[PDB]
């Protein structure tokens, strides 16, 4: 019985709808960022 | 300023002592300078440039130049109101020209400090010209260094203030020359050396030898204690660089691991830290499973090695079968240990249980088996604390009676028995359990899996009469002197609420938050030293609950506006408390952050704007909100900073005019503010927050419009002359431009404004990739009419072009991400698709790089489409580009031969094709023959 409650839902109303890592994001950019943007698209 | 200057300068033209004239001055320089003697800004100005000319022929003597300049540091300390920036800075180069020399030195490094200082605060003047000073003072602190402890603080100062405004290739080699000859002392040097390799644009091109040669140096002569985290930073930067030569990186990790093995309470944590790094690097850097193996197998330093093998795998990945079976043979038989060192032995059960989580790596075998009997083994004697919680753990990942009847002991803790409890989830013992446990959406969860039984309502009934008798006997000291207690029973409601609907929440209390705001309200007018201590502790415990939930927090927020009379009266005290406190970069928001009562003015604010921001009693706050616009229009550092919290927080009705006058307010401070702060992201939410609702049928469009028209001249500005930082903020601002609306909010020129955000982009490239696909995502989004498309791909084929046309390495880089966002943009449309993908065939000759990546692009596209729709897409595009350029002989045969190179096909099986080609151009008998050639039978 729990399962039903313990499902992942979506998000909030839009109050709450809305919602180094730097050195990672540059050092991405390009096997990685086109891996990314592939990804993403 | 100007009459004492005058007289201190009649006084000593005869430079006798200069000490009655400069105390005379001192005196009267503060009436003079405060009413008015001549322009004071302008007069204390000549009074600085005429004093050091008197300095100087004073000076034209080392006992007397020494007392001159701590006159002149007294009287500048006097004087802490400084002006002209400039001529500051120019009596500073003139200092460290003058620069015995040692001694001197140690004497004006105070001064140096304090002229540091007035740059991080005002670096505002566009200096522009302390690279060089900074360059000039490693030079001469560079071959005796001139001292062992200020020359480190000068160079760290000068590379922070380098690292803020915006070669190093010799102060690198100088650094590493000076680690190798001597000792490595000194860290402020690693530190500024680490800045300079990860300021900007990073290849590790020719860092990495520098880099090589300084971990070859630390690691053989050493004696230093900060140190470490300087070379744990570099290992972390090359580990970065590398897995984002070879021999030497692997060499020196090695070297590296056997000195951190050698090296092996506040030992504990030291160890446990360098674990944490060295571990952390050799996973990022590496093959290091027999290597983990045999640490293993090879007793504090022995268990903590152990500990950091297994966290660090565990981290990593799921490592083959091999080295599974050799650490779960490992824990079998550690599972009889003598259990010292609980942290140790709960980190290691942790290892363990996220090991059995990922256990996806093998085949599916009875090694489960023992698992299993360890689990029950530990459960056995589980009577612990952190130990339970990790068989919880360990037992939920073996599983994604005996545990239940243990978990029902367990509960009849706070976080560790439901996170059980949550675990076990996934009768009559049960609804014992459960009562027994209970005599942001962790709390929800919980009541909905306790309310999922459907029966034993009689239980929680009692559970809520229980908890309100208990409440009401704590409130008559809640009231009086217990100040937590209320915010223990706000919880305790916001909990009851959690689980029309007014009965419940007149029955369980129907007052206890009424009367705790009222009682935080009454406390916050008393003002006093308890009274503010209790205002602090309801502020942080109404900031805990922020936030908006599902259908249940909306029920809860019904009834919280429903008796919202006692929230409405501590709204009113607050906003009144926060008036009479108004009424009374990284600098000021540390300045700001700094202050208990702006703190707590802070959070009274930001609770207040939580309110706002769920509102939009209770129904008559709309008419509280609305009015707060005056006060918030009508509220110097601290005013600036509290209105910024209030800007960065149905009402685009009055925003229509709020923000109008807010944007237009935020303006005239940002005539000092425009230096590139942080405060930019913080503008860039606003705006976007103000922006949701924008270019209605109404007068506020002008004030719109007139808002979008200065943040474009803004931009402007930033495009003529910024930082890298901006380039974010840009991005952001067009792809708002770009989602806003139609052209009627286009009409803006929107291609201009991304053909200047793709050269910016070409220009500095900083995250250009990102900005570039954004920019792609939000033009195929509004492509409608198949020319936007068209021209977009035009633009990028010239800013790829421009970019194409020492730098040849940068170029090339430039030209890959000019690549990856045409790849991009093909993936993204459709028959600007084809359109890209027939110009980069074309344009395959000076495109090697992107017949490299066509491998990846082909990866794409097979993930996008099968094999099969892939293949004659291409055909029909290479049949598409043939005719292109038959339109536009001998370079349609190029570019079929360029095709059949990047395909895997010789020339043939392009019947059809050259059928069209032919039926084309001849209506040849060369083409014939040369099918023949290729293919016989062709007559």
């Amino acid at each position: 019985p729990e399962i039903v409650v313990e499902l992942l839902m979506t998000l909030h109303e839009p109050a709450n709808s809305s919602a180094l890592c730097d050195f990672s994001g540059d050092l991405d950019p390009p096997p990685h960022f086109p891996s990314h943007v592939i990804k993403a698209t | 300023n100007d009459l004492l200057i005058c007289c201190r300068q009649l006084e000593h033209d005869r430079a006798t002592e200069r000490k009655k004239e400069v105390e005379k001055f001192k005196r009267l320089i503060r009436d003079p300078e405060t009413i008015k003697h001549l322009d004071r800004h302008s007069d204390s100005k000549q009074g600085k440039y005429l004093n050091w000319d008197a300095v100087f022929r004073f000076l034209q003597k080392k006992m007397q130049e020494i007392s001159s300049l701590v006159k002149y540091f007294i009287k500048c300390a006097n004087r802490r109101a400084p002006r002209l920036k400039c001529q500051e800075l120019l009596n500073y180069i003139m200092d460290t020209v003058k620069d015995g020399a040692i001694y001197g030195a140690d004497c004006s490094n105070i001064l140096l400090k304090d002229i540091l200082s007035v740059r991080k605060y005002w670096c505002e003047i566009s200096q522009q010209q302390w690279l060089e000073l900074f360059s000039v003072y490693f030079r001469l602190y560079l071959k005796p260094s001139q001292d062992v402890h200020r020359v480190l603080v000068a160079r760290i100062i000068h590379a922070v203030t380098k690292g803020c405004c915006s070669n190093s290739k010799f102060l690198d080699f100088f650094s590493k020359a000076i680690q190798c000859a001597r000792q490595e002392k000194s860290s402020s040097g690693l530190n500024h050396i680490l800045a300079a390799l990860t300021i900007f644009l990073k290849t590790l091109a020719v860092n990495f030898r520098i880099r090589v040669c300084e971990l070859g140096d630390e690691i053989l002569p050493t004696l230093l204690y900060i140190w470490t985290q300087h070379r744990l930073n570099d290992s972390l930067k090359e580990v970065i660089i590398e897995l984002f030569s070879t021999k030497w990186r692997s060499i020196l990790y090695n070297l590296y691991d056997l000195l951190v093995n050698e090296i092996s309470f506040r030992n504990i944590a030291v160890k446990e830290n360098l674990i944490e790094l060295m571990a952390d690097i050799c996973h990022q850097v590496f093959p290091w499973l027999q290597i983990a193996t045999q640490l293993i197998s090879k007793l504090s330093p022995l268990l903590m090695i152990l500990s950091q093998l297994l966290p660090q795998q565990r981290h990593g990945e799921r490592t083959p079968y091999v080295l599974r079976c050799l650490t779960e043979v490992a824990l079998c038989q550690d599972k009889r240990s003598n259990l010292e060192s609980s942290q140790k032995s709960d980190l290691l059960k942790l290892w363990n249980k996220i090991w059995c989580i990922t256990f996806r790596g093998i085949s599916s075998e009875q090694i489960q088996a023992e698992n299993f009997g360890l689990l029950g083994a530990i459960i056995q004697g589980s009577l612990v604390e952190v130990d339970r919680e990790f068989w919880k753990l360990f037992t939920g990942s073996a599983c994604r009676a005996v545990c239940c009847l243990t978990l029902a002991l367990t509960t009849s803790v706070k976080m560790g028995i439901e996170q059980n409890m949550c675990e076990v989830n996934r009768i009559m013992k049960w609804l014992l359990f459960y009562q027994l446990e209970g005599d942001f959406p962790h709390l929800v969860l919980e009541k909905i899996l306790v309310s999922l039984t459907m029966k034993n309502c009689k239980a929680a009934m009692n559970f809520f009469q229980s908890v309100p008798e208990c409440e009401h006997h704590q409130k008559d000291k809640e009231e009086l002197s217990f100040s937590e207690v209320e915010e223990l029973f706000l919880q305790t409601t916001f909990d009851k609420m959690d689980f029309f609907s007014v009965h419940q929440n007149l029955k369980e209390s129907l007052d206890r938050c009424l009367l705790g705001l009222s009682e935080q309200l009454l406390n916050n007018y008393s003002s006093e030293i308890t009274n503010s201590e209790t205002l602090v502790r309801c502020s942080r415990l109404l900031v805990g609950v922020l936030g908006c939930y599902c259908y249940m927090g909306v029920i809860a927020e019904e009834e919280a506006y429903k008796s919202e009379l006692f929230q409405k009266a501590k709204s009113l005290m607050q906003c009144a408390g926060e008036s009479i406190t108004l009424f009374k970069f990284d600098r000021g928001e540390v300045e700001s952050m700094e202050d208990d009562t702006n703190g707590n003015l802070m959070e009274v604010e930001d609770q207040s704007s939580m309110n706002l921001f769920n509102d939009y009693p209770g129904e008559s706050q709309s008419t509280i909100g609305a009015i707060n616009p005056l006060a918030e229009e009508y509220l110097a550092a601290d005013i600036r900073r509290k209105l910024l919290m209030l800007i960065d927080s149905p009402t685009k009705s009055l925003h229509l005019h709020m923000y109008l006058m807010l944007l237009k307010e935020l303006p005239g401070e940002e005539y000092p503010l425009p230096m590139e702060d942080v405060l930019e992201l913080l503008k860039p939410l606003s705006n976007v927050c103000s922006l949701y609702r924008r270019d209605q049928d109404v007068c506020k469009t002008i004030l719109n419009h007139v808002l979008h028209v200065v943040k474009n001249l803004g931009q402007s500005n930033m495009d003529s002359e910024n930082t890298r930082d901006a380039q974010g903020q840009f991005l952001t601002v067009i792809g708002a431009f770009w989602h806003l609306t139609k052209e009627r909010k286009y009409i803006f020129s929107v291609r201009m404004a991304l053909v200047n955000c793709l050269k910016t982009l070409l220009e500095a490239d900083p995250y250009s990739k990102w900005a570039i696909l954004n920019v792609m995502g939000k033009d195929f989004p509004v492509n409608e009419v198949f020319t936007q498309f068209l021209a977009d791909n035009h633009h990028q084929v010239r800013m790829l072009a421009a970019e194409s046309i020492g730098d040849s390495s940068r170029l090339l880089k430039a030209l890959p991400l000019k690549l990856q966002q045409t790849a991009f943009e093909n993936a993204y449309l459709k028959a600007q698709e084809g359109m890209r993908e027939m110009s980069h065939s074309a344009e395959n000759p000076e495109t090697l790089d992107e017949i490299y990546n066509r491998k990846s692009v082909l990866l794409t596209l097979i993930a996008v489409v099968l094999s099969c729709s892939p293949i004659c897409e291409k055909q029909a595009l290479f049949a598409l580009c043939k005719s292109v350029k038959e339109n536009g002989h001998l370079v349609k045969k190029v570019l079929e031969k360029v095709s059949e190179t990047f395909g895997y096909r010789r020339l043939e099986d392009f019947m059809a094709s050259h059928l069209d080609y032919l039926v084309l151009e001849w209506l040849f008998i060369l083409l014939n023959y040369t099918n023949i050639e290729d293919f016989y039978r062709s007559c």
